[PDB]
């Protein structure tokens, strides 16, 4: 018995994340196991069930009456729930197998986005920081190899209850300037440039 | 939980390596796994007690596994090849066929020559005076550059102790020469604090990058410093 | 008379009225003495002997063990029963009935049948003989076939017909072999 | 205790003697299969059950658990060895004897504990290695066992047979004679 | 496939 599940999923934080899994060739004795791997770490067991809709401190699992489909429910999705979720079937002596899983990315609401490209100085080579931009906008890798652009990563200031997305760009090239740094992506029209 | 040692291993081809796995107390079943982005999660060998029933799943005659005690297990990769470079994972369950709980893994990297190994260069970039006067916040950006092979761990240390709130590190380091196979890497991180906190000069901000490289056992012929396992930092103080 | 120490584990399933009643009793036996056991009706490990007390209290304090044993009635018993229904339960072996005089004694050899369920009667003419009969127990050949011998004390005479009536689940009509003087 | 059908999924046995072990599934007192722990393969008794697959890794790992459990129980009981029981031997034929035709001779060796037995067949004092098969150790409620040996033959008036059973519970090798009559 | 019952390890 094998499992199929959406390769990627994007869910808003604060709302319940429902992850689907399909396992039509499952047998009566087989368990549904859910593991997650946050990126740089070993897998983490969440829940497992046979027939009943199981619930534990972490998440909840609901298996259909025909047992061919199951769902994982994370009651209130956070940035800590951003990981790849594996749905596996057990099992006899056969042993564990991970598929491509569901690469779940939990997106935050940016209350009031003020996109800006800021130039920072060494405490050379100068860096350009694209920050306070929408979670809907996507950043692209640089066309020119001599320029380096990191993908966006969401910051979390629990001290003030504020979240912000940010991408960094740098180059030793004379051509490089914060004005042409993120010219490779769909940069918003109201982006601040000091 | 399940313990695994070492956390990282950088070795040259043709060398032999030992991977230890200390399972959860009372768990008589141990499982060995191999995880590579290219090859998925590969089941290697399991143990029910001190004896392994099925010796299959192991890639070559170089991959052997022992668990003499009936607890802690050792995986031995002899005369290592580039193909063996992977995150070696270990799991335990009370009994065979039982729920499995995984350890933190062992990141193993096998190289052709150690002449390409380099420590990172850490630089701290002070917040933009434009940012402070616009959003009333201060973002400090850290840069780890020109390091091979990329076993690094970035952390921020504010006023002596480590921090987590208002921090964001990249999940994967970028290639400096993406066309080249043997290419040095780069990693960035953001530390955002309130404008007022940065304004106080008594506050100290330090970025720390834990590089895993060579060891006392490995040889160095080059003129430059041995790119041994080390910590490289970059510090900055508050600006009024 | 060498020394020998024995350990047994019996994962036992008990089925009644088809799928209606299902009970799992997993027994842990040291030598010929059951020390600890898990019963589906009780829901936990309970020591039969003092030797089972350290195993019971230990396994009961383990959440992963209890979960597995509590779901075993469906995963092992109720599951494996479905496989028996099209296999073992559906096995039908028709018996071979032979009458051999031993004449004052008459033995009805009912051999090679499955399942174990059977009913065999002795008749004199149309009368049914009950007082002068002694049937051997149900002999288990071990190769998924049973056999039984039914002996009858008789006083034969001319014209008498001794009938052996056999009823088995594999037969919709009984097999009646007759012996004449 | 009282049910329509009783099954063992399965009969896990491990003794210090060999050291030896046995894995079997039993349904209504009959052996469904055994796992040849050496050859690492499931040998099904009924040809219908060969449509199923039982992983030998299950049995192998279950036996690895009993090896652990046995040593632990030897320590706890303070090396309390098994007492050798007096076995019960019976020799009978699968069907009625008529000399020309082919029949199977059966040797029931009941009340076996510890499960260490040597069942051999003899024809006029000479051992016969041809056409001899034997079942696995089959479980009993009193946590003892029973084994069945077979000898396929063609009955002859002059040819007699004997069942040579060897067990530690016997002062001398038991020999149960069989007369074709 | 017939499902087997599993013996658990004796302490310790
Ligand atoms: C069953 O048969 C075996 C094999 O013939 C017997 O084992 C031998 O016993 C003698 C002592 O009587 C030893 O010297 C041999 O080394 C044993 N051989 C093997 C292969 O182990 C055994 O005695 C027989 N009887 C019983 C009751 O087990």
């Amino acid at each position: 018995m094998k499992t199929t599940q959406p390769p990627s999923m994007d869910c808003a934080e604060g709302r319940a994340a429902n992850l689907p899994c399909n396992h039509s060739t499952i047998s009566g004795n087989e368990y549904v196991y859910w593991y997650r791997q946050i990126h740089s770490q070993g897998p983490q067991y969440i829940i497992h069930g046979l027939k009943n809709n199981e619930t534990n401190e972490m998440a909840s699992l609901i298996i259909t009456e025909d047992r061919k489909s199951s769902t994982l429910i994370l009651p209130h999705a956070t940035l800590r729930d951003t990981a790849v979720y594996y749905c596996i079937v057990l099992g006899g002596a056969d042993g564990l197998t991970f598929g491509k899983g569901t690469h779940l990315i939990i997106q935050p609401y940016i209350q009031n986005p003020d996109p800006a490209v800021y130039q920072l100085r060494d405490s050379d080579k100068s860096v350009c920081l694209f920050t306070d931009f929408d979670s809907q906008t996507n950043v692209s890798q640089s066309k020119d190899s001599d320029v380096y652009i990191t993908d966006k990563c969401v910051l979390d200031m629990r001290s003030m209850d504020f979240k912000s997305n940010s991408a960094v760009a740098w180059s030793n090239k004379s051509d490089f300037a914060c004005a042409n740094a993120f010219n490779n992506s769909i940069i918003p029209e109201d982006t601040f440039f000091p | 939980g399940v313990s695994q040692s070492p956390s990282n291993k950088v070795t040259e081809k043709g060398k032999d390596v030992e991977l230890r796995c200390d399972p959860i107390s009372g768990h008589t079943a141990l499982y060995w796994y191999r995880q590579s982005l290219g090859q998925g999660l590969e089941f290697l060998i399991y143990f029910q007690g001190n004896s392994a029933p099925d010796k299959s799943g192991l890639p070559s005659d170089r991959f052997s596994a022992e668990r003499t005690g009936g607890s802690v297990s050792t995986l031995t990769i002899q005369r290592t090849q580039q193909e063996d470079s992977a995150v070696y994972l270990c799991a335990s369950s009370f009994r065979f066929t039982d729920t499995q709980y995984f350890g933190p893994g062992t990141r193993l990297t096998v190289l052709e020559d150690l002449k390409n190994v380099f420590p990172p260069e850490v630089a701290v970039f002070e917040p933009s005076e434009a940012e402070i006067s616009h959003t009333q916040k201060a973002t400090l950006v850290c840069l780890a550059t020109g390091f091979y092979p990329d076993h690094v761990e970035l952390s921020w240390w504010v006023n002596g102790k480590e921090v987590h709130s208002g921090v964001c590190t990249d999940p994967q380091p970028l290639k400096e020469q993406p066309a080249l196979n043997d290419s040095r890497y780069a990693l960035s991180s953001r530390l955002r604090v309130s404008a007022t906190f940065w304004q106080n000069p008594r506050n100290h901000f330090r970025c720390q990058v834990q590089f895993y490289g060579l060891s006392e056992n490995d040889e160095w012929t080059q003129d430059r410093a041995k790119p041994v396992t080390q910590i490289v930092s970059a510090e900055a103080w508050g600006r009024a | 008379s060498p020394e020998d120490f024995v350990y047994q584990f019996k994962g036992m399933c008990y089925f009644t009225n088809g799928t209606e009643r299902v009970r799992l009793v997993s027994r842990s036996i040291y030598n010929r003495e059951e020390i600890v056991r898990f019963d589906s009706d009780v829901g936990e490990f309970r020591a039969v002997t003092l030797l089972g007390l350290p195993a019971a209290e230990y396994w009961n304090s383990q959440k992963d063990i209890l979960e597995r044993k509590r779901a075993a009635v469906d995963r092992v018993c109720r599951h494996n029963y479905q496989l028996e229904l099209r296999t073992t339960l559906q096995r039908r072996v028709e018996p071979t009935v032979t009458i051999s005089p031993s004449h004052n004694l008459l033995v009805c050899s009912v051999t090679d049948f499955y399942p174990a369920q059977i009913k065999v009667r002795w008749f004199r003419n149309d009368q049914e003989e009950t007082a002068g009969v002694v049937s051997t127990p149900l002999i288990r050949n071990g190769d998924w076939t049973f056999q039984i011998l039914v002996m009858l004390e008789m006083t034969p005479q001319r014209g008498d017909v001794y009938t052996c009536h056999v009823e088995h689940p594999s037969l919709q009509s009984p097999i009646t072999v007759e012996w004449r003087a | 205790i009282v049910a329509d059908h009783v099954a063992s999924y399965g009969v896990n046995l491990y003794q210090s003697y060999g050291p030896s072990g046995q894995y079997t599934h039993e349904f209504d007192g009959d052996e469904q299969f055994y796992v040849d722990l050496g050859r690492k393969e499931t040998v099904w008794c009924l040809p219908v059950l060969r449509q199923f697959r039982f992983d030998p890794q299950f049995a192998l790992t279950n036996i690895a658990v009993l090896k652990h459990n046995l040593n632990s129980l030897i320590k706890r009981s303070n090396s309390t060895a098994a007492t050798n029981e007096v076995p019960e031997v019976t020799v009978f034929s699968k069907s009625p004897v008529t000399l020309g035709q082919p029949n199977i001779l059966i040797c029931l060796v009941d009340n076996i504990f510890p499960p260490v037995v040597n069942i051999t067949w003899l024809s006029n004092g000479h051992s016969v290695t041809e056409g001899v098969s034997e079942t696995s150790f089959l479980s009993k409620s009193d946590h003892s066992f029973f084994k069945i040996s077979y000898l396929t033959l063609l009955p002859s008036a002059e040819e007699s047979y004997d069942c040579k059973v060897e067990h530690w519970g016997l002062d001398k090798p038991l020999l149960k004679h069989w007369e074709p009559e | 496939a017939p499902q087997p019952e599993l013996p658990y390890p004796q302490p310790g």
